[PDB]
RNA sequence: GGAAUACUGCCAGCUGGGACUGAGGACUGCGACGUAAGUCAAGGAUGCUGGCAUAAUGGUUAUAUGCCGCCCGUCUUGAAA
RNA sequence: AAGCUCGUAUCAGUUUUAUGAAUGUAAGAAUGAAGAGCUUUUAGUGGGCCAUUUUUGGUAAGC
RNA sequence: GCCCUGAAAAUGGAUGGCGCUCAAGCGUGUUACCUAUACUCUACCGUCAGGGUUGAUAUGAUGCCCUGACGAGUAGGCAGG
């Protein structure tokens, strides 16, 4: 079975994936 | 003959707290049958006694007391705020507290 | 009761008076309970005492009738 | 209120029921739950039967014996459930599940004494009419509990020996509801009514 | 909760251009100021203007004509989503223009996740005659003598401990 | 006063609070039936007679009924029940504050009891069950929620 | 003098508002010339400008 | 055709219930009420009453419960280490 | 920190109008501050990491 | 739009737990309530600023006052004990 906790390295390694999607759209 | 009760029987719930930090000066009291803040307003400022036996006799009675006042309401359920002279013990969380009918407004 | 669709206030009143529902309504053990809740709620402390006193008598007559 | 509030699972929702049964001990409230086995839940069966085994597997490594012990018997099933919302471990906790008691069936001395329910938690009254809903009994069994019957059987007994009771009572009343009826309408009475009674 | 606001605006009268065109639109909002704020937003979608370039001439509330009558409401709605925006129409059997647009907004949230910022209400109109009613769940009440029950009635208790074991007839 | 102050205490500022006479809550009209909430006579039904100079109330049971003498009592330690008697037959003006000093019961005090009581009993005898009502003790019974209760 | 001054002020907006609807005209409400402000966010994490 | 009534807003409208507080220490000041004499809720609490000396009360220590509390110092490195 | 002149119209991480190829100069523009400038000297200081906003080079991406 | 599918293993495992299904989930709206060393008010401490005060004050003018604001802090500085 899989988990439903987000580990913080992921929970904040989502923000740092989402930021990369912001700078990608502009260019 | 059966009753000599001139008080409403509430229970001592907690100290007013947070998630983390309790202040023990504000004891939270549930009273019997009271459901709203509206029904509670009546009880505001009546004297409460918490009553208990202790081991040793003091004044010809093993039966000690603390005294205090309902001060304001708490949320909606009618749980009410209450301050005693000496604070109530915490070990008594979920114990009976006799709430009285003086001082009357009625 | 008989009422047309979308009936107005005057028209409602007429038919309400025609069916005379309040008399029908207060005749039920349902409305009688609502009254019996309300009427008890407004007892005086002394008037409540009387009730105890009567219910002392009404019991004696009742427990007489039984065990026969 | 009442010092002991013998509840009764029979159509409640393990959860909810719990919660409240919980709060109530925390606020110093001697409870006692009965007919555990006729407790219910939410969802199909072939679920609770999961949302469980999983639970089962759990258990400890190096030493299986020392670990998450998987109780079968209803009662307990539901216990847990509850010893799970009560900081159990801390005086005030222990001091609770101290105040608790959860029998399957409804053995003496409780047989003989009124029980009750907890609105705010009946299948009938919470589950959108007609929806999958499991019923411990099976769900226990399905995974160990060896008695479903004993209970059952050594049940039917109770029900009997009671209803019987009932009657005798229903018979009794009737008489009253009759005496009062007749010796009702004489003054005294009247009066009362005025006040209401 | 909502109210309907009749608003008119006219892009401040410049030299040689005295008294311009006046743009009337009925805006459902919660207050006069949300209303005004919404008004300019719609102005920027109809043509090229700005909030500072124009003026709110007159903003007045509208009450419902007969709020003891039950009408049926055919509503045109433009709304944005994850994709590009798209026109719509639904029907609402209701009392008041305002309670109609209200109950529509709940439905627009529930089904399509769209919030008040996204939705333009295009036009709300009473439908007078039946058969112009194009939706089934509205036509469903437009039958002669509709007598039905509400089975399985939840009686909300205040007290936690009930002794009766609650039965739900009605 | 003749003795000059041997030590330097500063005198008070000229304090601005005049004592105004106490305004009693609406329900109290002399010759009212009361419950005492605190004291030796907690839980008794008791008749109101006169408001006093020390913001108290002069009350008797009367004594021949429930065993409550002529007593002073405090305004808040009482619930005022709606049942009113006739009180106008009673002479009450004899008793004021000074009537209650002490510097085994005084034979003077018991003489004033019986003058009041017999001039009172008469009026209680008019109403049904009142003589009985007064002799009984007030208490709360299970399900008496006193925010609901009417007195 | 001021009590008369404010009263007559609001009454002659009222009347002037009533005058536009009677005469079919439109009444421009006099531009707001005074604001009250209140700080709503705390002292930290506020940008310099 | 005729009233209302909700809603919004006002009152230097009236009448209650509860908690917390009582700084200061002759008088000066701004006032209000009164025809005046004076009085007052006007530059911060006064009045009455009760409890005691085999006291009242207050404290110390030992635990109990509730809630919170990473091992002190030094030295790096962007802080944890 | 001391000394001298002031105590002001001495200025401001601010807006506006005016005048040129986000951004320069002025105000008999606004708002805010009685805390400014001139001497003389005297400690401590030469760590980066993260985020934001413009870009610049970038291929599976990341950056 | 919600739902299932839209692959990830290997010590038992986590929406934080229990548990939840006309929710205790999703979307939205309305109100009520809970609480920070935040804000308001009062007292107190201290510091800073502005002042009063002598033919001398019912206390050391290096006294005794009145008003107002303010109070994190390492290296470092200044001062009182």
């Amino acid at each position: 079975r899989q988990s439903r906790r987000t580990s913080t390295k992921l929970k904040e390694g989502i923000k740092k994936k989402a930021s990369a999607h912001r700078k990608k759209e502009k260019k | 003959a059966e009753s000599h009760r001139l008080y409403v029987k509430g229970k001592h719930l907690s100290y007013q707290r947070s998630k983390r930090v309790n202040n023990p000066n504000v004891s939270l009291i549930k009273i019997e049958g009271v459901a709203t803040p509206q029904d509670a307003q009546f009880y505001l400022g009546k004297r409460i006694a918490y009553v208990y036996r202790a081991s040793k006799e003091v004044r010809g009675s093993k039966i000690r007391v603390m005294w205090g006042k309902v001060t304001r309401t708490h949320g909606n359920s009618g749980v009410v705020r209450a301050t005693f002279r000496n604070n109530l013990p915490a070990k008594t969380f979920g114990a009976s507290v006799r709430i009285f009918l003086y001082p009357s407004n009625i | 009761f008989a009422l047309p669709r979308g009936a107005r206030t005057a028209t409602v009143s007429k038919k309400w008076a025609a069916a005379a529902v309040c008399e029908k309504w207060a005749a039920s053990s349902w409305a009688k309970k609502i009254a019996q809740r309300e009427r008890r709620a407004a007892l005086t402390d002394f008037e409540r005492f009387q009730v105890m006193v009567l219910r002392k008598q009404k019991r004696y007559t009742v427990k007489k009738a039984l065990a026969k | 209120v009442e010092p002991v509030v013998v509840i009764d699972g029979k159509g409640h929702l393990v959860g909810r029921l719990a919660s409240v049964v919980a709060k109530q001990l925390l606020n110093g409230q001697k409870i006692v739950v009965v007919r555990a086995e006729e407790l219910n839940i939410s969802g199909e069966f072939f679920r609770n039967k999961l949302k469980y085994h999983d639970f089962l597997r759990k258990a400890t490594a190096f030493n299986k014996t020392r670990g998450p012990f998987h109780f079968r018997a209803p009662s307990r099933i539901f216990y847990k459930a509850l010893r799970g919302m009560v900081s159990h471990k801390t005086a005030r906790g222990k001091a609770a599940l101290e105040r608790l008691k959860v029998f399957e069936g409804i053995p003496p001395p409780y047989d003989k004494k009124k029980r009750v329910v907890v609105p705010q938690a009946l299948r009938v009254l919470r589950l959108k009419p007609g929806r999958k809903y499991t019923t411990l009994g099976k769900l226990s069994t399905s995974v160990g509990w060896k008695y479903e019957d004993v209970v059952a059987k050594l049940e039917a007994k109770r029900k009997v020996s009671s209803a019987e009771y009932y009657a005798k009572k229903r018979a009794f009343t009737k008489k009253v509801a009759s005496a009062n009826a007749t010796a009702a309408e004489s003054d005294v009475a009247k009066q009362l009514a005025a006040l209401g009674y | 909760h909502f109210k309907e606001y009749q608003v008119i605006g006219r892009r401040l009268p410049t030299e040689s251009v005295p008294e311009p065109k006046l743009f009337r639109m009925r805006i459902f909002a919660s207050n006069e100021v949300i209303a005004k704020s919404r008004y300019w937003y719609f102005l920027q979608k109809l043509h090229k203007v700005k909030k500072a370039s124009g003026e709110i001439v007159s903003i007045n509330q509208i009450n419902e004509a007969h709020p003891t009558k039950v009408k049926n409401f055919g509503v045109w709605v433009r709304y944005d989503s994850r994709s590009g925006t798209h026109n719509m129409y639904k029907e609402i059997r209701d009392v008041s223009r305002v309670a109609a647009v209200e109950t529509l907004y709940q439905d627009m949230a529930a089904r399509h996740r769209a919030r008040f910022r996204s939705i333009h209400i295009l036009k709300v109109a009473e439908i007078e005659k039946t058969a112009d009613v194009k939706r089934q769940y509205v036509k469903q009440f437009l039958t002669k003598d509709l007598k039905f029950p509400l089975p399985h009635r939840v009686q909300k208790s205040t007290k936690t401990f009930s002794y009766k074991r609650p039965s739900t007839f009605y | 006063p003749k003795w000059y102050p041997s030590e330097d205490v500063a005198a008070l500022k000229k304090t601005r609070k005049a004592a105004r006479p106490q305004k009693l809550r609406a329900s109290l009209v002399p010759g009212t039936v009361l419950i005492l909430l605190a004291g030796r006579f907690r839980g008794k039904r008791v008749v109101y007679l006169k408001h006093l100079e020390d913001n108290t109330l002069l009350i008797s049971g009367p004594f021949k009924v429930n065993g409550v003498p002529l007593r002073r009592v405090n305004a808040r330690y009482v619930i005022a029940t709606s049942t009113k008697v006739s009180v106008e037959g009673v002479n009450v003006e004899k008793f004021n504050v000074e009537y209650f000093a002490k510097e085994e019961i005084k034979a003077e005090r018991v003489e004033d009891q019986k003058v009041v009581d017999k001039a009172l009993i008469a009026e209680i005898k008019k109403t049904p069950l009142l003589k009985q009502y007064l002799s009984a003790s007030f208490s709360l019974k299970n399900g008496d929620k006193p925010h609901m209760l009417k007195f | 003098a001021y009590q008369k001054e404010y009263e007559t002020a609001e009454r002659n907006i009222i009347q002037a508002k009533r005058d536009a609807k009677a005469a079919g005209s439109y009444y421009v409400e006099a531009q707001h010339k005074l604001v009250f402000v209140v700080r709503i966010k705390g002292i930290n994490k506020i940008p310099p400008k």
